[PDB]
């Protein structure tokens, strides 16, 4: 479990580090190559419907990982007088003496 | 005739307190400090014996051991009266230095009238059937309540049986009576000798998780206790390794 | 109340969560200001540079913080955590109830 | 009436998007020799009782929604053709491409600035406790 | 924001219609390209056809021919480029709006979660135990039961689900009604009539709620063990009325231990004292059971009623022994002090009375602290006489509701008696014989 969080955070980080950069990068106009309206339409739908909410799933997975390790920190903790016997006996004797009322 | 289904393991001295906390969480019972002086007696070499017994079956000579609880006043080195008797005492016992020297054990054995209670145990080699995942051993046990007479000393009494003293050892540890009648010991072992005490478990604790079953023919009870022991190995899996020790190590018979 | 190491880990994880929430603020700001500089505006160029460099450095800070948080979780597995998974037991509640009832007796007997 | 759990449907959406980008990659990589092939029906096709079948079979006039949204997109670009001369559009697109190059090299240098046990033997101890042999070290 | 069922089904239907149109356009495109394929191949295109289409039109009915290669003009190049720029700008604006809305949602969710975690920290100490639980969602449940702290009560384990209430700004425990048990002391007037009450016992935040839940389960366990004990005391005027209220009948008083949900009287103090006796005796049972579980491998899994409960037996035996001592004093006065010319009845309490470890010794001293309440009430009553006759009466109750009189008598004018009685008329006529035979 705790080993999987390492590569999970690693892969989320390494796709967040390049995804916005490639989002800006592929908006390149040239006569990659978009010789028709179809390439323009599919790029302008794939950016919104493939990059932005995949960033949303990235930060949501990061939220899930942080919540999981927070719960792991909370739950897995290792666990770490005033009245002496004579005083308890005196209190009990006085209390019985008052309660019976002989 | 008690069958002893047991598992064994080892920890370092540094991981002692973490294991105490872990087994306190698992058991729900606090650790209890315990000690026992075990004196092992071998048959007299000057006596010519027979391989057969009163029956026509062959019998090997076996060392037998007596044990009793030494009071903890004999094990405190005039530094730990303020510290209460709990699991924290074993953190101090690291070197060979134990207040129980050889002379005090000889005073215990020679009783220098009536003797303290002892526990005579005879154990054979564990079973060789390679279908059991725990070390199953048979222990013949009796309780010596007292003694009297001009030779009331347990050394002379054991010489009366034909048995001579071979060696003795002192073990101090903490134990957990867990759920389903499982006892989990965590003990140091010191050998008591005339040349000086020797810590056998040097810088570490010997771990013993055993269940005692009275009837060896109750295969349902044996399997129930074996499943309990494998369960306990499963919660402790990864942290500490519990395994069946070699049967040649647990053979108490006299070799020749 | 709770160990201060738990306080450090709790507050650091909450800080990580807020930092990765503001990740989305600054990503939205980057795409916003890129949209305005695609309209022909050029005065928003240094603010766009500020937003992208802030984006990358806050990504680095959040990822390094989470990485050392996972390191501290995997390091304190013996120091202040259980090395195995086991449900703990509520111990000593009987002593607390005894102390409560004896305090009640001390209240009732002596006015 | 009951939706599947969201990860499976998200995977379906992603694989459909990948399938369509494969479709347009195949079509755009074979852009020419597909502009050059015009389709006409054959006499074997029923063009009297089933010409309604073929008129919505070769149609390139798309649905009104996509091109009304396309014309809405056209006017929101901030620059048009009807009141600007064509070389002004050419130089505006050229400087926009230069701005894309500057932005992607800004992203590139900002990305490249940063980085992306056993104390004893149990058997020997037990052999001591059962036999008396000292643990040899 | 809030979204409704009709809005949900409207959105479902409109996305369903849009995807219907999507598959329709894609299917006509595929069916067209396979129709044109079947002209030249006839093998692979026939697989993706529609049966109705093959019914209405035969394949190989389309043909294509090559128009010459043409270089596209720059006018539609710049048209496509400006449309590309517009599409990119519109996509960027849509992405900005999506990211802003998702940030607002995430910020509200993170504020709620951080408030929850701060409430968890300021609410839960490390002494408490929490574990995950399913409904199938993850919920943190705190174990407040006494079953791992000495109790043997499998009917109701103390498990409470911790829930976050943002409106209340506090954590509320849902047990996975406030009924505290109270006692009533009913005195009897000196006319052998109906009992009138003379006294009765007295009747937010996270830690207060945990303490209240522990108190509730403790009172429920106490009432359960009281009800289990009363069946052994049915012969001594102890009746179970309605499985939540028991009554103790006495010749001059009446105790009503009732478990119920929801001005200074004379016996209110004694009622409060009796209530704390009941709670402390249950604590003593918990300590004894914990000692048995700690000091033995098997432990006490179940409680034997006549041996391990001892809740109403000691506190009933105190007042029962007080009544017995009053009766014995009256009998001794009438049959000796009204007869002899001066003697004093003197009462003296008589008493009779390894595993070295901090936990075991602490448990032993905690249990022995309550020994003066838990033990059998015993008292030796000795009367002096003019000289040389010696007479003593050791009154005890080996069963807590019983009565044994161990009278010992000797005289110098010789005789020596050591006899035990289980009743009081035997004491009466025995003393009447003794005074006339030896004192008179």
């Amino acid at each position: 479990s705790n080993q999987a969080l390492y590569e999970k955070l690693e892969q989320t980080r390494t796709i967040l580090s390049v995804k916005l950069a490639e989002l800006i990068n592929m908006t390149t106009i040239a006569d990659a190559q978009e010789n028709s309206e179809l390439a323009v339409a599919t790029t302008s739908v794939m950016m919104v419907n493939n990059q932005t909410m995949q960033l949303i799933k990235n930060v949501q997975d990061l939220l899930i990982l942080t919540r999981s390790i927070k719960e792991k920190w909370l739950l897995n903790q290792i666990p770490v007088t005033r009245f002496d016997e004579k005083q308890i006996e005196e209190l009990l004797d006085n209390c019985i003496e008052t309660f019976v009322a002989e | 005739m008690v069958q002893q289904l047991s598992l064994f393991g080892s920890i370092g001295d540094d991981g002692y307190d973490l294991l105490i906390s872990t087994l306190t969480t698992i058991s729900g019972n606090p650790p209890l400090l315990y000690n026992s002086l075990c004196t092992v007696w071998k048959p007299n070499p000057s006596y010519d014996v027979e391989n057969v017994n009163s029956r026509n079956q062959l019998v090997e000579p076996n060392r037998i051991k007596l044990s009793k609880e030494v009071p903890f006043s004999y094990l405190i080195d005039e530094t730990m009266m303020d510290k209460p008797l709990n699991f924290r005492i074993l953190k101090s016992f690291t070197n060979d230095k134990i207040p129980l020297n050889y002379a005090m054990t000889r005073n215990i054995l020679h009783n220098t009238e009536s003797c303290s209670p002892w526990s005579l145990q005879i154990s054979d080699i564990p079973a060789a059937g390679n279908n059991r995942s725990v070390s199953m051993q048979t222990i013949a046990e009796t309780i010596i309540l007292s003694s009297a007479g001009k030779n009331s000393s347990v050394s002379s009494l054991m010489n009366g049986l034909g048995y001579v003293f071979e060696f003795q050892y002192l073990t101090i540890g903490v134990k957990f009576f867990m759920k389903h009648g499982l006892i989990l010991e965590l003990q140091k072992i010191w050998q008591i000798e005339e040349a000086g005490n020797s810590q056998i478990t040097s810088g570490g604790f010997l771990l013993k998780a055993y269940i005692n079953v009275s009837r060896g023919t109750d295969i349902d009870r044996i399997n129930y206790t074996e499943t309990a022991l494998m369960n306990l190995k499963k919660e402790l899996q990864g942290y500490i390794e519990l395994s069946v020790p070699d049967r040649q190590s647990m053979d108490s018979r006299v070799a020749h | 109340m709770q160990p201060p190491y738990i306080q450090e880990r709790l507050k650091s994880l909450n800080d990580i969560e807020t930092q990765l929430c503001s990740m989305l603020q600054e990503a939205s700001q980057v795409t916003f200001i890129f949209g305005e500089l695609k309209r022909g505006n050029e005065s928003v160029k240094p603010q766009f540079e500020n937003h992208v460099k802030q984006f990358y450095e806050r990504l680095d800070k959040s990822t390094t913080q989470l990485r050392k948080e996972i390191q501290l979780l995997d390091e304190n597995v013996g120091t202040r955590l259980l090395p195995i998974n086991v449900n703990k037991k509520a111990l000593g509640q009987d002593t607390e109830k005894m102390e409560e009832q004896l305090d009640l007796l001390s209240a009732i007997l002596d006015p | 009436a009951e939706l599947p759990q969201w990860y499976t449907l998200q995977s379906q959406l992603n694989v459909t998007l990948s399938q369509l980008v494969s479709v347009t990659s195949t079509l755009q990589h074979f852009q020419e020799t597909l502009d050059s092939t015009v389709v006409y029906p054959l006499p074997k096709f029923p063009t009297t009782s089933h010409e309604s079948l073929v008129t919505t079979l070769l149609r390139k006039k798309n649905i009104p929604e996509v091109d009304e949204w396309m014309k809405y997109v056209r006017e929101t670009s901030g620059v048009t053709t009807a009141l600007l001369k064509d070389e002004e559009i050419e130089k505006l697109l050229q400087q926009d491409r230069e701005i894309t190059n500057w932005a992607r090299t800004t992203f590139r240098n900002e990305y490249g600035k940063h980085d992306f046990s056993k104390p004893f033997n149990v058997d020997d101890v037990l052999k001591f406790t059962f036999t008396g042999e000292k643990p040899i070290i | 924001t809030v979204m409704t069922q009709e809005q949900f089904v409207k959105r479902r239907r409109d996305m369903l219609e849009h995807i219907n149109l999507a598959m329709n356009e894609s299917s006509l495109a595929l069916e067209f390209v396979s129709l044109l394929l079947s002209s030249v191949k006839e093998s692979t295109g026939m697989s993706s056809m529609s049966p109705f289409l093959r019914k209405v039109v035969k394949p190989s009915s389309l043909n294509s021919d090559k128009i010459p290669y043409v270089a596209p003009t720059k006018k539609e190049y710049i048209e496509l480029d400006i449309l590309n720029k517009g599409w990119k700008l519109q996509s960027l604006n849509e992405s900005k709006d999506l990211l802003r809305a998702s940030f607002n949602k995430l910020s509200s969710i993170l504020q709620n979660e951080h408030d929850y975690w701060n409430k968890i920290m300021q609410s839960i100490s490390n002494k408490d135990v929490i574990f995950k639980i399913r409904d199938g969602q993850k919920l943190l449940a705190i174990k407040y039961g006494y079953e791992d702290s000495g109790s043997t009560y499998k009917h109701d384990r103390g498990i409470a689900n911790i829930r976050n209430n943002i409106e209340s700004q506090n954590l509320d425990l849902i047990p996975h009604v406030k009924k505290f048990l109270r006692v009533r002391i009913f005195t009897k007037i000196e006319s052998e009539d109906d009992y009138i009450l003379s006294g009765e016992s007295v009747m937010k935040d996270i830690r207060k709620q945990i303490q209240l839940l522990k108190k509730i389960i403790f009172e429920k366990e106490l009432m359960y063990q009281i009800k289990k004990e009363c069946a052994l005391l049915i012969s001594y005027g102890v009746s179970i009325e309605n499985e939540n209220k028991v009554i103790i009948e006495l010749p001059n008083e009446k105790f009503e231990i009732e478990l119920l949900s929801l001005l200074p009287k004379i016996n209110d103090k004694r009622a409060n004292l009796m209530l704390v006796m009941l709670r402390l005796l249950l604590v003593v049972i918990f300590k004894k059971t914990l000692r048995s579980r700690i000091s033995s491998p098997h432990g006490l899994i179940n409680l034997n009623v006549d041996d391990d409960i001892l809740i109403i037996r000691p506190i009933l035996g105190k007042v029962r022994f007080a009544n017995y001592k009053l009766l014995l004093k009256k009998i001794i006065k009438d049959y000796v002090l009204d007869i002899v010319p001066g003697s004093s009845i003197t009462e003296t309490e008589v008493e009779r009375e390894n595993i070295d470890d901090e936990n075991i010794t602490k448990l032993n001293k905690e249990i022995r602290a309550f020994d003066k309440l838990l033990n059998i009430p015993r008292r030796e009553l000795k009367i002096n006489l003019p000289l040389s006759p010696n007479l003593s009466l050791m009154l005890e109750s080996p069963n807590y509701c019983n009565a044994l009189i161990h009278i010992k008598f000797s005289a110098g004018t010789a005789v020596s008696f050591d006899t035990t009685f289980s009743d009081f008329k035997e004491v009466e006529d025995f003393l009447h014989f003794i005074v006339a035979e030896y004192i008179q």
